């Protein structure tokens, strides 16, 4: 009775992720061997962190990570929704249902479930990338996260977006938004309502000159550099050394009047802003505070990538050549305090649109302010979501999808001659975790809220076209309430597309553990 | 010198509150009253905030050597 | 354990003050909510529940903090 | 299918081409660009006098080897 066994081994992590999904979800703090702590609430981030020892586990994960790399929401759905199709697939095992027709009833079923999805949307994402139709989307991606951030956060997310989105419609060839254009920063002190908006990147490091921030002239020149700033030398080894007192003062002023002539005609041509990703001389800093060229810094060549998106420019291989096709042109850049340090950060005006823009973050909790640096990377992949696969399209969220679901497999159940209704019968069962998680961890009784779900998605109406209320979704109370409550007052919907692809993963996910019958493995 | 040391703390922040307990035990009086008008499990959830209220005149009372039993029955009478 | 540590820092850097006191007041709440986890009593309630009662006192300390200037008093007569 | 290499090649040894004014920067060059400035301009030729009128037509390099930057911007126009 391996197989029995290989679910209560899931069953084991299962409810590391009851306690995850929903707003009473939390993170979990692992120390890594290494001497660090990774905090975060999403489960598919923790699940790269944790030692997975039985093999089958790790179907689960690599299925899970399926969920984040294309759609990046729904992770916490994949893996709570295929953990529970092993426990109702457990009395189909148990009863004598053989594995194979228990494999051939979920593909039975999920085609039904599939085609019951198109008739499912209520309304339809216009793509108007307006600043007040974002807030729709991004509010359910935040909620079950962090509480009491959704109304901060959702005005913050969604001004980013729109920045960096030009202006179209009903055009679908060129893709536009990316998943690199949010970048996520953070700050000691503050608070969230004190947050603000950049249309660019942001650097929190000092501009290591005495000049403090450039002009307020139009389309500023930056040029990046690869090269060092230093005297031209040869490429091999070209090491500077004194042999007697007499070339000192050639090879110290030879530097002077080398750097000093390169960095004119820098001037001249109109670069005010000169990105150096190597070291920078002692020499160097002395000639750019005279001319007013601001010093920047960036080692990293990944942020080097998402600035050549923005203003145009070129990294040169060589220093001294300003060839002005390769230049970029920034509209305004300005040094200043934000959240008690001062930093020079990136942004524009009107021209040049940027397509990747940074969000500033402040508070006084640490914990909590790593826990919203992962939570907006969530947001961001709810954006992608908004492409031709079905992003207009929408269904009701809150436990009202997975509900009103049962009603309809159960119609198909007797439908269907055969041995097939024993897995189709516990296919719908299987979609009661989801209410049931939301009302356990919400402190709110199984007899009360659990039968009250039941009789909201099911009515008795003298007519043959449904009417009253289908909104009706699962409420986690925190205060009090009678019975449940409309999902429209809060507008908390989910998108057809992270919907529809994470039933094809937890089902693909199911199929695999059930048809295991057997595991070899070997020590190490 | 010590006049001035007292009231310079006072300038930085002029927003005070009663010391000694006092204020400790008004909030913890008046959460008590106001979960009876509150329906559900959040009314012994606000007393048993009430009563956790009370470790910080406590502790003050038994390090300075006074009687942590006898000055809670005492200051909530008179409070 | 390492959150009481966290927030004690933050209680020194950004006030300086009560650094033992929230650590005890955090502590002598965690023992209040003990025998209510033994009870079957979910954490979400027990959350709501001692929110509820922090947004009822920051009300009433405002309420309880005197902060005058222009009325019976002034600048001086205040310190 | 071509075999020649268009992108720039340097000594066996390590060196590079470093000019100190506008002048220098033609006669440094020219000499990585000498072997493809041959190659390129006898391909681009082809254009003209085969598939230059004909429409719904193409012309696709192998090159095996790499590309420079300076091929990149010729190739773009046609």
């Amino acid at each position: 009775g391996q197989i029995i066994k290989s679910i209560a081994a899931i069953r084991e992590l299962h409810q590391m992720c009851l306690t995850s999904m929903g707003p009473c979800g939390r993170n979990k703090i692992i120390v890594n061997h290494l001497g660090k702590i990774i905090i975060t609430n999403d489960a598919a981030t923790m699940l790269r962190e944790l030692d997975i020892v039985h093999p089958a586990v790790k179907v689960l994960v690599m299925a899970t990570e399926q969920q984040k790399i294309d759609m990046g929401d729904g992770t916490n759905l994949v893996m709570i929704l295929a953990g529970e199709l092993l426990n109702v697939s457990e009395k189909l095992i148990s009863m004598g249902l053989s594995a194979v027709e228990i494999i051939q009833g979920y593909n039975m079923a999920r085609k039904f479930t599939l085609k019951e999805l198109d008739e499912m949307v209520v309304g339809e994402i216009t793509d108007k990338n307006d600043k007040n139709e974002l807030l729709k989307m991004i509010k359910p991606v935040i909620s079950s996260k962090k509480y009491g951030s959704e109304d901060i956060l959702s005005e913050l997310v969604s001004e980013a977006v729109s920045h960096v989105l030009p202006v179209a419609q009903q055009a679908g060839e060129i893709p536009y938004f990316n998943v690199d254009s949010i970048r996520v920063v953070k700050i000691m002190g503050g608070s969230l309502s004190n947050s603000t908006v950049i249309k660019g990147m942001v650097f929190n490091r000092e501009p290591e000159g005495h000049v403090k921030s450039l002009s307020e002239d139009k389309k500023h020149k930056v040029a990046v550099f690869t090269c060092p700033l230093d005297i031209a030398n040869t490429e091999t080894k070209g090491t500077v050394l004194l042999h007697n007192a007499q070339e000192m003062l050639d090879f110290s002023k030879g530097e002077e009047k080398q750097i000093d002539a390169m960095m004119k005609e820098i001037a001249d041509m109109g670069v005010e802003c000169i990105v150096a990703g190597a070291g920078v001389g002692e020499l160097a800093l002395h000639y750019l505070n005279r001319y007013g060229i601001l010093v920047l810094k960036v080692p990293s060549k990944f942020e080097l990538r998402r600035l050549c998106r923005v203003c145009g420019a070129t990294p040169l291989p060589r220093l001294g050549a300003p060839t002005p096709e390769e230049l970029g042109l920034v509209e305004t850049v300005k040094t200043m305090e934000i959240g008690g340090d001062r930093v020079t950060v990136f942004k524009q005006e009107q021209g040049e649109i940027s397509r990747t823009s940074t969000i500033i973050l402040r508070g006084a909790t640490q914990n909590n302010l790593d826990d919203i640096e992962r939570a907006i990377d969530d947001g961001v992949a709810a954006v992608k979501g908004l492409m031709k696969p079905s992003g207009g399209k929408l269904l009701p969220g809150a436990g009202a999808t997975e509900i009103e679901l049962i009603s309809r497999i159960t119609k198909y159940g007797e439908r269907t001659p055969g041995l097939l209704q024993l897995a189709i019968k516990q296919f719908a069962v299987a979609f009661e975790v989801v209410p049931r998680t939301l009302a356990e961890t919400a402190g709110l009784d199984v007899n009360e809220v659990l039968p009250n779900l039941y009789a909201a998605h099911n009515v008795t109406e003298p007519g043959a076209v449904k009417t009253d209320h289908l909104y009706k979704g699962v409420d986690i109370d925190g205060e009090s309430d009678e019975g449940v409550k409309d999902i429209r007052e809060e507008n908390i919907y989910d998108m057809l597309a992270t919907k529809k692809f994470a039933i094809n993963v937890a089902t693909e996910a199911a199929t695999t553990v059930l048809s295991i019958d057997q595991i070899i493995m070997a020590k190490k | 010198h010590d006049a001035i040391m007292i009231v310079k703390r006072a300038l930085q922040n002029k927003l005070i509150v009663a010391g000694g307990g006092a204020t400790e035990m008004e909030v913890s009086k008046c959460l008590r009253d106001y979960s009876k008008t509150i329906a559900g499990k959040q009314q012994m959830i606000i007393n048993a905030f009430a009563k956790a209220l009370e470790v910080i005149p406590r502790q003050l009372c038994e390090n300075a050597g006074f009687d942590a039993i006898e000055i809670l029955n005492k200051l909530r009478l008179a409070h | 354990a390492k959150t009481l540590v966290d927030i004690s820092r933050a209680q020194d850097a950004e006030v300086g003050d009560g650094t033992t006191s929230v650590t005890i007041l955090a502590g002598e709440l965690m023992k209040e909510a003990k025998p209510f986890l033994e009870e079957g009593i979910s954490s979400h309630l027990i959350m709501k529940g001692y929110r509820k009662a922090v947004s009822l006192a920051v009300e009433k300390i405002n309420e309880l903090a005197v902060d005058i200037t222009s009325e019976k008093s002034s600048g001086r007569e205040l310190l | 299918i071509l075999n020649v290499s268009l992108e720039y090649e340097k000594t066996e040894v390590n060196s590079g081409f470093f000019y100190s004014s506008a002048d220098q920067r033609d006669k440094l060059a020219a000499s990585e660009r000498k072997f493809v400035d041959a190659k390129l301009k006898k391909i681009i030729d082809l254009k003209n006098e085969v598939c230059g009128m004909d429409p719904d037509k193409g012309f696709v390099i192998i090159n095996q080897k790499g590309i420079d930057p300076m091929s990149l911007d010729v190739f773009a126009k046609h």
